């Protein structure tokens, strides 16, 4: 219980910045979730949810102490968005 | 009384949403008139500029209103064209209402009405099916009067019989609203419930 409070402070200390091709993949994933929003829970993908997806993305960039946001990190974040969709179903 | 209503509702078509996401992330990836010039421009236009209406543009105004009415329009729309053309002449700093601002105001108000006026939250189909349900309730009251001497009936059972027998299923509030209409015309009396036909 003592160990987390300094590691999360360091995670707050890095503040990573992500690249442009990963942003293109984020744009493609956002287009995919708007296509899913075309497809019961009414709750659709918004630009505010895209900012939330970004927030989750640099949150895992903060945890791995990384300077770039990884692509598999982005797709696992959108997998967590799909987990939230599964929660909306059940 | 609102001069312009703007339907901001739109559906995804993935054309510019990629552009919206790219320029929304461009504030993270990277770091037209100025606002103060806009402020002094509005402050100069609002009090130091006084447009006037010419006698020429009123002819296009009245034939535009004739075209709107025979398509659907009220005189509030026309006076909205007047103040919109006055505001455009205030923008252009010409102190005169030309032809062009009149057709621009007509185009903008036309695009607003694109979205007999059907105001008061009333569509003409509901306005005629209210009288149709009033006639159906009169026929059901006549059938009840043939069945029994007392015209008083329970609201739920008579409403269910009217919904099952007359036409397709509608709201139960519409039949009692037509009955309140018949209260206003004094054809039918209400107690409470009890609905006594005359």
């Amino acid at each position: 219980p003592s160990k987390m409070r300094e590691y999360i402070a360091y995670a707050k200390t890095k503040r990573p910045v992500m690249s442009e091709a990963v942003n293109d993949y984020v744009v493609q994933a956002y287009i995919r979730l708007r296509q899913d929003s075309k497809r019961f829970s009414f709750g659709q993908a918004t630009p505010r949810t895209l900012l939330g997806i970004i927030r989750l993305s640099q949150a895992l960039a903060k945890l791995r102490l990384a300077d770039m946001v990884d692509i598999d990190d982005v797709e696992e974040a959108l997998r967590l968005v799909r987990v939230s969709k599964e929660s909306l179903y059940q | 009384r609102f001069d312009l209503v703007y339907l901001v509702l739109d559906k995804v078509d993935e054309k510019n949403d990629r552009e919206l996401a790219k320029h929304l992330t461009n504030l993270y990836l990277e770091d037209v008139l100025p606002v103060e010039f806009l402020t002094m421009y509005i402050s100069y236009a609002k009090e130091h500029i006084h447009p006037i209406i010419t006698e020429a543009a009123k002819t296009e105004l009245v034939r535009a209103y004739v075209g709107m009415r025979k398509m659907t329009a009220t005189t509030r729309q026309l006076e909205s064209m007047i103040r919109l053309a006055e505001a455009h002449a205030k923008m252009k700093l010409k102190n005169v209402v030309e032809l062009e601002d009149v057709q621009e105001a007509v185009r903008l108000i036309r695009s607003a009405i694109k979205d007999k006026i059907d105001m008061n939250l009333v569509q003409t189909g509901k306005s005629v099916i209210q009288r149709k349900l009033q006639e159906d309730l009169s026929r059901e009251i006549m059938n009840v009067l043939k069945d029994q001497a007392s015209d008083s009936m329970s609201f739920n059972e008579l409403i269910k019989q009217i919904n099952e027998h007359s036409q397709d299923r509608v709201e139960s509030s519409d039949i009692q609203e037509a009955l309140s209409r018949l209260q206003q015309e004094d054809k039918v009396i209400v107690l409470g419930g009890v609905r006594r036909s005359v």
